[PDB]
């Protein structure tokens, strides 16, 4: 599968060349256009893959998606573009979530190094995820964008992390279907206690950095699966946004240990 | 569709490097921007649940990977849309 191979290498170039446009004024416009060709080389390299069935299921997932968040994308005021950004945010944290559920419920690690990297895929984007979600119903009138404060949540927030990856690790000695569902539900969980105490101005900095964290879940289920769209997409997205996030909360005066705990 | 395990840690630093320079020196005014274009990136996780769901047998692989699709296909649709309208705001008024 030299043609795949050779897909993915023109994908990594055009998300690259796109990446570095995109950073300077001069050529920003042009930037989203060669990532976007991208994109569909890489949607349409897929449908080769050696071994795949479910072909209408694939079409009508894609179609579905892509209809609805196009749908949605282009009528909201410009004004609620960084609560947009949350929510598609948020669902490809799901999306590497998902890849990482289906391969520990199949048990499809040989190697316990690759499961793990599925593990660490799944937190990361299960709490990007809720914590996106979060952010999103927060920005948007769902929620009030105040603080959510309570006695002790430092502590609680803390204990359920500790709790999911005690979980999360458990799964390379024992991978029964009761733990695997119960490390996620605990990913989930803890995104939703992270954005709680989270008002609306510092909101901005939280969302870069759940961009970051579903970058890198992206990249890790890329290494685990071996597909390289993703590893070298997620890795890119991974370490750009950290540094960004960064950047965001130096810009907006503060730390972004301030903001996130 | 796997490499090896050395050239696989060189792309991961390789790229990890790489991501983060390409960041150093952008200007303020392109911070959201950048996340959103950067955000429609990370949307090619719609490729690995395309796999996925193209190698479920059972009705619950089934449904977990056409719910990954779906997602990564708003991640990478929505994405798109709305990095090319934040970017018109670098031209003039037709
Ligand atoms: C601004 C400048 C932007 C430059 C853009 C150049 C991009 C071309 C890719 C377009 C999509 C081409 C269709 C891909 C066909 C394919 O699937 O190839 C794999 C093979 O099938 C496996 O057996
Ligand atoms: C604007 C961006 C572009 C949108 C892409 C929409 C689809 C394009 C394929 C059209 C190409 C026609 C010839 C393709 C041959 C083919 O698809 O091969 C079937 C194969 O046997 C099965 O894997």
């Amino acid at each position: 599968m030299d043609l795949i191979q050779a897909a993915y290498f023109v994908v990594a170039i055009l998300f690259i060349v796109g990446l570095k446009r995109m950073a300077h004024p001069t050529t920003a416009k042009s930037g989203i256009v060669w990532a976007g060709w991208g994109m569909v080389l890489a949607v349409l390299a897929t449908f080769f893959w050696p071994g795949m069935g479910n072909f209408a299921l694939i079409l009508l997932a894609l179609l579905l998606g892509s209809v609805v968040a196009w749908w949605a994308a282009v009528r909201v005021a410009m004004t609620d573009m960084p609560q947009m950004v949350a929510i598609y945010n948020g669902m490809g944290g799901g999306a590497a979530a998902t890849i990482a559920a289906v391969e520990l419920l199949k048990g499809a690690f040989e190697n316990t190094g690759l499961m793990a990297l599925a593990i660490l895929g799944g937190l990361i984007g299960s709490v990007a995820f809720t914590g996106s979600l979060i952010a999103f119903a927060k920005l948007q009138g769902i929620m009030k964008s105040r603080p959510i404060l309570f006695p002790g949540q430092k502590a609680v927030n803390a204990l359920v992390l500790a709790l999911t990856v005690v979980i999360g690790l458990s799964l390379l000695w024992n991978d029964a279907t009761a733990s695997i569902v119960l490390f996620f539900l605990l990913a989930l969980l803890f995104g939703v206690l992270m954005t709680l105490p989270i008002g609306g101005g510092d909101m901005p900095v939280a969302i870069s950095f759940y961009n970051a964290f579903t970058g890198m879940a992206v990249g890790f289920e890329g290494f685990a699966v071996g597909n390289p769209a993703l590893m070298v997409a997620g890795t890119l997205v991974g370490a750009a946004g950290t540094l960004l996030t960064v950047l965001m909360a130096r810009a907006m005066n503060r730390s972004v240990w301030i903001s996130v705990l | 569709m796997e490499f090896g395990f050395w050239s696989a840690l060189y792309i991961f630093v390789l790229t990890c490097f790489l991501g983060y320079e390409l960041i150093t020196r952008v200007p303020v005014i392109l911070h959201t921007p950048l996340m959103s274009g950067s955000n429609f990136i990370h949307g090619v996780v719609v490729v690995g649940a395309m796999v996925v769901l193209g190698h479920a047998e059972t009705g619950l692989e089934k449904l977990i990977g056409f719910l990954g699709v779906i997602l990564g296909a708003a991640n990478a649709a929505g994405g798109y849309a709305v990095t090319v309208r934040m970017l018109e705001m670098f031209e003039r008024k037709p």
